[PDB]
RNA sequence: GAAAUAUGUCUGAAAGAGUUACUUUGAUAGAGUAAAUAAUAGGAGCCCCCCUUAUUUC
């Protein structure tokens, strides 16, 4: 038949995602992954954490309005950075995200930072487009409740949690969600999506249905 | 409106030409689909109604286009508009170092013959057939609407021949707009971007979703009805001449 | 169909703006002639009818445009379209060696302020109002049609400031079409050629007749009704975005 | 050969202007860096040699440009070239619905005044000095080379004001090329793409690296020495006039 | 510098190609004049020196260009630059109502084949030949410089086929630049205006004087030496790619 | 003092759909090469009950 374009769609898709991420780095909304929980995580916990960060940044890279992901407090010599570099390889220096050793409090006004943690009492009414959301990268196999909060309060930041029960019938399950799930939820809320659509990324085993 | 206007539409059995013919016939005009014999355009002409006729022709052939124009004149006695929507596409790299593969000359030649030589052949013959029209109030005897592509400006990899033909159309839009100005014929060109026609819809749905996302706004593949609407707007406006209109939704084709 | 659409037309008390307002109001749309207090646009608003109102504003001033937009929102509740037709023309050579006269920076600054700065100010202040709207079936929240000139492509002698402002509009059509693409606001531009309107009163009558004879086809000054027709066609078509359309009649301005 | 010429380079204390001054002085010509007093161009004038001098002036102020041109004439008694490279860049979205933030008009006015109004002020005030020159054997009295951007053709998101100013420069290139044609001054524009100069200090490092990787070939940030080389080539070619040259490396920007 | 480079110049036996060959060989390069067997190019190749060799080839024929490039490799061992200066012109109106005369399709096809198809054939074969070259310090394996005309942008009456071919070259300049970007071949286009070549010298002195008066500056027919200078400047600049340069002296061809 | 479920991408009896990196892809990339995934919250003896961990019924 007659073909208009060469079959080079993967290269073109990656290039377009790069262009969009380059624009987002300038005019996008910051999203922070606070890499400061190296002490708590074990070896396998850190392996997932890195894997979930990879999947999350992949989801945000393909969005229609990508965030500007910040990897704040990412110690250069720590195991988080080591594993991130090992996993990304030559791409770690081409990723369009801000990876910085300075705590998020050093990059944004303290009045525009909300640390997302289920242990917080305040619920996330609506997704605000003038705020920064801090998603503490973590995997709590050995539960240490009030960690992300305790550190959020230590830094003197506001805290919030997703309205999981207000829109779902959780019954029994772990309220904490994987970093990729959280970023997908926040990308669905950032695109005029209602909580019903946003919370569809929760695992089905954790809830019987919506309310 | 366009009531009583007779339009000769090349490539009218599919995609943009078919949409143009549909809109013009539905607005009360007359259409003469001018496509290849095996284009299945007879069914489209039958569906459109009595105001529409089908003439099996090859734009690259002088005799076939002459016969199509003669059929149009016999059926309707007048040609008031021409729409050169007949074209083909070919994607191939000028040279691939890794594969050691070089662009074939036959591909380039046939792309030029269909997209560029056929367009000019139809333009000249329909201009000849439009000189017999009595000038209207404004002295205008007809409107010729070519169809370039945004490639003509920012063609991608592997779009050398297609971009060459479309750029030729864009370049020759104004010389012919001045050639036929004494006659009163108007020559315009439309450079559509990504449009939802059989040229792209046949691609995998992932590819089509990507192409849709590429458009800044509207974030979707173009609607052939929009091309027909632009063609009608060009037909109605007497002061649109010798210009190329990018109907692409702000998309600048990616490298 | 443009029934019910609310259009804010700047410089709508004269020439192209008034023609656009007349055509839009004549088809059910609402109009807000955003014009200078002394332009006598209130009489034109009264003539047009109740659907049209007059906003005395200077586009170079933020407060005046804000007041006009507030008036439009209060009267009609929406701003579904914007037309930037408010501008001035100044003819002055860059440097005249024989007469030892150098273009005054004041004239250049004034021309830019009225044309380019004014158009950008209107665009930026109406983008908010059009973004508070709710997207229709297709995501659109409005359309903006700027008035560049063919002086932005082939400018004549003693036309440096005018060409600078119009080239600025032409260049910034696409960046602004990409800034507002997420919202759904289309941003088009029209580069009219020679049109019969008060802007040509400065030129000598013999020069005007010569220029009108120089248009390839139709060999006459463009009718403002044709500019209004093109504006309406741009509003109707949802796939025309980030593009400049030369409504000049194929005239290319020689030195 | 460019030996013995005198070139007034605005914004010559940094980036492309400094590279042009370096190349011209090394080739033998004189140089007058017409940069801001706080730009630290005096150090560059000392480093370049006795041929080059530093003229502290603001292109947006007529008196400052007049004083700088008078200083150039006093020191070297001739002005054969004028290189307008003085400009600034601003990245701000026209409207940000999500944040409810609209482009400030002061930013647009600042960018326009610095780039477009400044370039025209320099052009008009140096055309007087270049009109006193005795015409060369070919009839040329001087060359004015403006600096534009590919943003003038396709700007990206948050580039409305910069794109407007550069598009104004591009548009007025030809009108001024025709204004000064009788007195033998050639006006040319250069539209660089991405270059490794302090102007990219605002951009994030990863954004700069990505944009550099996105140049088809050479796939890296442009070298200011290449801009200086093209400026010299324009100076040495008497048949280049009223044209914009995209020195971008084939990169076409995207939103 | 251009010392040692091997340049394949098509249509170098006469006109702009001959001027380019003269300048390149004078600077120390090598030249392969690729023109018609009955063109007198053997005498020019003998005159230029041992560095210049004439290869009789028809650009529209793949075999002839392959043989010419093989001869170039045998004599000089490589191809470092290509200059597509071969082309013809035709004067013919699309349709003359008074004379009842229609443009011949043979003339359009012949002009297309010689200009656009010939340029593409040479471009692709030269890309194949130059891919084998080892990348230089900047990674560049060669340069390709096409000749367009201002007919591609501002075409005149009775210039449909020439304008179509030059517009095709302008359109394909960027797609081929992106095709060959990974290899390292730079593709550029030059759009000369009026030049004192046999294409114009053979005309009567009256029309030549008129044309010399038409150009705003320099008020003369272009000097082929200036085309050669621009070609050398393009060869020397490593960051000029995928761009069209109008070397026409600010003349905009009137209808 | 007794009872519960308790899948770090999701779904699950192995497996399927997803994730990351590199392939300039001739129309099946509808894919290859390499990362990540092979004790179901942490560990033990042998699916089976044992303590701890986050919830929840008297
Ligand atoms: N589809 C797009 O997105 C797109 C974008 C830009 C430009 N274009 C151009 O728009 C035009 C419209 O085509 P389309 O998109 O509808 O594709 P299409 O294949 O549906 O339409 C092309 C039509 O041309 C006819 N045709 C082909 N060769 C012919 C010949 N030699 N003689 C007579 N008829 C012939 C075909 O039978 C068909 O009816 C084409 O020239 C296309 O290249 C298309
Ligand atoms: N007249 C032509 O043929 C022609 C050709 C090309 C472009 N244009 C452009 O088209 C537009 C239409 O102008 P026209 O031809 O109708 O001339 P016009 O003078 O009739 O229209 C210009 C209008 O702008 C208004 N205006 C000027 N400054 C204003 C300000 N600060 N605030 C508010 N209103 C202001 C005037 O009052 C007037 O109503 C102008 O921008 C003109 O430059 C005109
Ligand atoms: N940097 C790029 O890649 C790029 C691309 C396209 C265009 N440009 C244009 O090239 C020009 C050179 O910029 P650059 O890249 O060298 O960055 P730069 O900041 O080094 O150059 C700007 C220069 O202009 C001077 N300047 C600024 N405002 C001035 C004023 N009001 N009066 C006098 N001097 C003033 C500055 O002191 C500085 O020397 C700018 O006009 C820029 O817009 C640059
Ligand atoms: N003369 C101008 O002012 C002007 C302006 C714009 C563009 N051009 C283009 O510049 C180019 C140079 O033309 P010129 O002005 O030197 O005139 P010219 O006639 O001297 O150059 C044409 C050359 O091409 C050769 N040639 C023609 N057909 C050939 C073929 N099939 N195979 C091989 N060689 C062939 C001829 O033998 C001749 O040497 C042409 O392509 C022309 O279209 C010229
Ligand atoms: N229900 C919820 N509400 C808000 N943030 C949540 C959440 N579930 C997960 N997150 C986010 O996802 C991250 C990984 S979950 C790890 C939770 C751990 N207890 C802690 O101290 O944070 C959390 O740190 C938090 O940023």
């Amino acid at each position: 038949k007659n073909f208009l374009f060469l079959r080079l769609w993967d290269r073109n898709m990656d290039i377009a995602m790069g262009w969009k991420g380059a624009q987002a780095m300038q005019f996008g909304q910051p999203l922070v992954f606070d890499m400061a929980y190296e002490n708590y995580m074990k070896r396998k916990e850190l392996q997932n954490t890195v894997s979930q960060l990879l999947e999350s940044e992949g989801w945000n890279r393909r969005n229609v309005d990508p965030f500007h992901i910040y990897f704040c407090n990412l110690k250069i010599d720590g195991a988080l950075h080591r594993e991130l570099v090992k996993r990304y390889q030559e791409k770690w220096d081409k990723l369009l995200l801000t990876s910085t050793e300075k705590s998020h409090v050093d990059l944004f006004p303290k009045d525009s930072i909300i640390y997302l943690t289920a242990d917080s009492p305040n619920v996330m009414t609506t997704f605000r487009h003038d705020k920064v959301y801090v998603i503490g990268s973590f995997v709590d196999k050995s539960m240490q409740p009030g960690t992300s909060l305790a550190k959020a309060k230590r830094l003197n930041l506001a805290t919030e949690c997703l309205p999981l029960d207000k829109y779902l019938q959780w019954e029994i399950g772990n309220k904490n969600l994987t970093l990729d799930q959280m970023i997908r939820i926040l990308l669905c809320l950032k695109n005029n999506g209602n909580w019903q659509e946003a919370l569809q990324f929760v695992p089905k085993r954790k809830h019987t249905g919506f309310l | 409106s366009v009531k009583g206007l007779v339009a000769v539409i090349t490539g009218g059995a599919s995609g943009l030409g078919l949409a143009t013919a549909e809109r013009l016939v539905g607005q009360g005009a007359s259409a003469v689909l001018l496509d290849l014999p095996n284009s299945g355009g007879e069914a489209q002409a039958k569906k459109l109604g009595n105001n529409c006729v089908f003439a099996p022709a090859d734009v690259t052939s002088e005799k076939d286009v002459q016969t199509a124009l003669a059929l149009a004149k016999g059926k309707f006695g007048r040609v008031d508009v021409a729409v050169n929507c007949a074209g083909i596409a070919v994607a191939s790299k000028t040279y691939n170092l890794k594969k050691g593969q070089t662009h074939t000359l036959e591909d380039f030649q046939r792309v030029l013959d269909v997209n560029l030589m056929g367009t000019f052949n139809v333009i000249r013959l329909v201009a000849g057939e439009m000189g017999q029209n009595e000038p209207d109030q404004g002295g205008q005897r007809g409107v010729i609407i070519n169809t370039a592509s945004v490639a003509a400006f920012e063609g991608q990899v592997g779009q050398a021949a297609y971009s060459a033909s479309k750029g030729g159309i864009v370049g020759m839009t104004l010389p012919i707009a001045r050639d036929l100005a004494p006659i009163g014929i108007r020559v315009m060109t439309i450079a559509p971007g990504l449009f939802g026609t059989p040229l792209l819809t046949s691609l995998p749905e992932k590819v089509c979703n990507f192409l849709a996302s590429q458009v800044p706004f509207p974030s979707r593949l173009g609607d052939p009805a929009e091309y027909a609407h632009l063609v009608q707007a060009i037909i109605e406006n007497p002061f649109l001449n010798g210009e190329v209109i990018r109907l692409d939704g702000a998309i600048r084709m990616q490298p």
